[PDB]
């Protein structure tokens, strides 16, 4: 477990979405699983989630990067969107198997 | 008889079809009868 | 065979009859509604009524419908201010699938806030379709004026609270109105022990006895809505008895004498006597009905008149003549023993229909935790008295007056007037 | 100069003052009104307000606007229940272009239909507006409950005739109701012989005093709007004295006397006695004021109060119970002459401004014909004795009371509990 | 007559709708909170 997981933040510091401020679930691919998602998210989550891409994308515009104090750290990277995703792709498969059969 | 189903002259009868969630509600005896012969 | 009624442990009535009918119908039927609400909480009851295909701990909401519809069985959901019932219906086959759906919309909903956000639009249409027919608006308005708190809560949601019913809201109704003592599960063609293994199954963990709203207080007042519509539909009420009493009884055979809803299409109500006595005044198109609404607390009894916005004032005078007279003695004992034959017909048709008597059987077992066979509501019937007929009638003149008035009012009476 | 009163033939009241200022204020009042729509064509005071604008037989919709725009003029109509006011506002100087657009609006309206469907919108914006204030809407339910007549008629369009008002209707409320000895011209800044040549030249036809309204009849009603506002708005009144009557001053006094309105910014309003009376026992945000509402026919006293929802009876059964004590006799001479000053302080200090002398000269030649000097209304307000007050107090808590409440309602006492 | 008649006023020139209405409170609540 400790191997895995040093490899794992080994890859989480490679990831720059970190440097950026930006959480891993920020960084998703917007699929319709995950549009609905975030559309079911909580006003608070989604609104810092928000601020969050807003801020990482004006700092990519001016080539920056977040200082090292305020880099997202590996254990405090909360992965708010995966029940709802989760959620979201049960009810998708729970339909393509009615449709099946 | 303990309901207002018990008055019959039209409790508002008031449901909307459905299938599967049909939801209705009744309230008690109504009127709207026999005035409808006449516009 | 015959009703099977057992009060379980808990305080869950399960009634069943076996008909031996191709289409067996289950329902659940739970002592909350419109009354048990208060001014914080507007509305809730109509989006529960509004929520049942919506996600449950056991069933997602497409697996609840699909499988209703695969089976081809109906959920529906009848509310009454006093009460909610939920009642499944399917070929005798495919019950057990509606049970456990039933069970699991009943004693464990999962109220997420998107599903719950998109049925709140669900409000507005509905309450549009009831109010499309006056009355509803008409008896809404009269139940706000005659009562001050309980029963004066609308069975629909408060247009300022259409969006703003909250799934914490939901939760709280479920959990201190949805409780073990406040349910009846009536069902007919299926097996008393079938409906005990379910009741046990799901409806154990709630506990009895839950949140009790406070008793209806007689408010005696007025409201008056002016729409424009051509036709003014008046309802003017007072305060009668609560269900179950000799009382509720008498009025309801005073209901059949002043003339309950036509009985001959195109009739002219001839033995109905406020047809007759508005008749002899007004000679323009009118619809005269007596309204007896019995609540577990209170009851309401009155006289309901559509009528030409010119005549209206007429028409009301004229029916609150005939109750007078009525009040006054002058009342025949064929009249009365008429409007016995009326209401005992009616029970019995009523009751003639599964849903009839499901519902029945349902509303009795949960106003007086017993069931009693249509021949002793007849006896009942036959009971009444003519003299209780009178003291009803007098107590219906002599007691103050709750009015709700919808349309062009101008010439409308005030109370007051009345 | 000096006010000049003219009471013409025809019946139309001419008044000016040249007070040799920059501008010159010119106003129509005509006693038309809510009070004086029946309910068929309830609403069209309200578009008649509103379309002040509409093309005109001597000018059009185009001209009217461009051209009091281009003399930099005001066109305004204020409406009460019991009046209409036309004010043109301008330099002395182009005063005659307005007046003739202001005698052109008033007495040769077109109402073109296409102009009128137009305009039809804007009733339901200014009633939105108007609305935002939860002031207008609890004291349109006040008359509403207070009056089984034309008083009870809201200032605003009822929502069902918000494009249901036609163009005849206006007409017809025009001319039955725009009549010359309805109505009294008002000048300030403009010589008397000027007016007279220019009510000469427009408001010669439709003499006569024109349909008469219904006497309003008292209801004793109660309306609640349940809102689901924060704070819950309540007034409770009971009928009072018609404006221009000993009893009305006495009311004055009396509303004074209980707490009118703050003096000091951001103060603890200590002259009052209802708001102390309610501060002791309520420490939450809390307002309470006397409504005090003259008209001809009849008038409303009572009490105004801004309270929490929770703590709504508390506010009123203490403003109710202050007044009680002064019915009692609880009064002192010494708060009877603060009253006194305060009223004949507000009266001049109303008058200071030309729109507030030209409004108080058009309500006193309306409602009774000649002008009386600020001297004699403060000689009026002098008379009153303390036992008039006294008297008044108890007529306000012996009558009949009517209530409208805004707000959650929960807390907010009927007024049998009041 | 109104001390607190709180006249609903429409912001206008040319064509002001007025409608006013009996003293109606609200003068002294903005002192706590709205």
């Amino acid at each position: 477990s400790k191997w895995l997981e040093g490899i794992r933040k080994w890859y989480y510091n490679a990831a720059g979405f970190n440097k950026l401020g930006l959480m891993r679930d920020d960084t998703i691919y917007e699929d319709d699983d995950v549009k609905e998602a975030i559309r079911r998210l909580p006003e608070n989550l989604y609104n810092d989630r928000v601020f969050r891409i807003k801020r990482a994308l004006d700092l990519t515009m001016r080539q920056q990067i977040l200082p090292k104090e305020q880099w997202t750290k590996y254990e405090e990277d909360k992965f708010y969107l995966e029940p709802y995703l989760k959620e979201v792709i049960r009810e998708r498969k729970e339909r393509e198997e009615w449709a099946k059969k | 008889r303990h309901v207002v189903c018990r008055f019959p002259l039209g409790p508002f009868c008031a449901g909307v079809v459905g299938h599967a969630a049909l939801p209705a509600t009744s309230e008690s005896p109504v009127l709207d009868a026999k005035r409808s012969f006449l516009c | 065979q015959d009703l099977e009624f057992t009060r379980l442990p808990n305080g869950l009535v399960i009634a069943s009859l076996e008909n031996y009918a191709p289409a067996s119908r289950i329902g659940l039927f739970i002592k909350a509604g419109s009354r048990y609400e208060d001014s914080n909480n507007l509305g809730t009851s109509h989006l529960l009524r509004l929520a049942s295909s919506l996600t449950t701990k056991g069933a997602s909401s497409f697996k609840i419908t699909r499988g209703i519809e695969a089976v081809g069985g109906k959920l529906s959901v009848t509310s009454t201010r006093e009460s909610m019932a939920y009642t499944v219906e399917c070929l005798r086959d495919d019950i057990e699938i509606l049970m456990e759906f039933l069970l699991n919309v009943t004693a464990a909903p999962e109220f997420r806030r998107w599903e719950v956000a998109a049925l709140q639009s669900q409000l507005r249409i509905d309450k549009a379709v009831a109010f499309q027919n006056p009355q509803a608006q008409v008896l809404e308005n009269l139940h706000a004026a005659a009562y001050r708190n309980a029963l004066a809560n609308s069975l629909y949601c408060p247009d300022y609270r259409i969006g703003k019913v909250t799934p914490d809201q939901l939760h709280y109704y479920v959990q201190n109105h949805f409780t073990s003592a406040r349910m009846a599960l009536i069902g007919l063609g299926v097996s008393h022990p079938v409906l005990k293994q379910v009741a046990e199954r799901f409806l154990n963990m709630r506990g009895g006895l839950g949140l009790s709203g406070a008793k209806a207080k007689y408010r005696g007042g007025e409201i008056r809505d002016q729409n424009g519509d051509s036709l003014v539909h008046a309802a003017l009420v007072a305060e009668s008895a609560a269900t179950g009493s000799a009382e509720a009884n008498a009025f309801s055979v005073l209901q059949h004498v002043l003339g309950a809803g036509p009985h001959v299409k195109r009739g002219s109500n001839a033995t109905s006597s406020l047809y007759q006595a508005v008749a002899k005044g007004v000679h323009q198109p009118f619809d005269v009905s007596a309204f007896n609404a019995s609540y577990s607390d209170s009851g309401l009894f009155g006289i309901y008149t559509i009528s030409q916005a010119a005549s209206a004032g007429d028409v009301i005078k004229s029916a609150y003549d005939q109750v007078k007279t009525i009040a006054q003695g002058n009342l025949s004992n064929t009249d009365v023993q008429a409007a016995k034959n009326k209401l005992k017909a009616g029970y019995l048709m009523s009751v003639e229909s599964s849903e009839g008597f499901l519902d029945e059987v349902g509303s009795q077992a949960l106003v007086a935790g017993s069931y009693v066979q249509p021949s002793t509501v007849l006896q009942q019937i036959d009971s009444v008295a003519d003299a209780d007929v009178i003291n009803a009638a007098k107590k219906f003149v002599s007691g103050r007056k709750s009015m709700a008035a919808s349309g062009n009012l101008g010439h409308t009476p005030f109370v007051d007037e009345l």
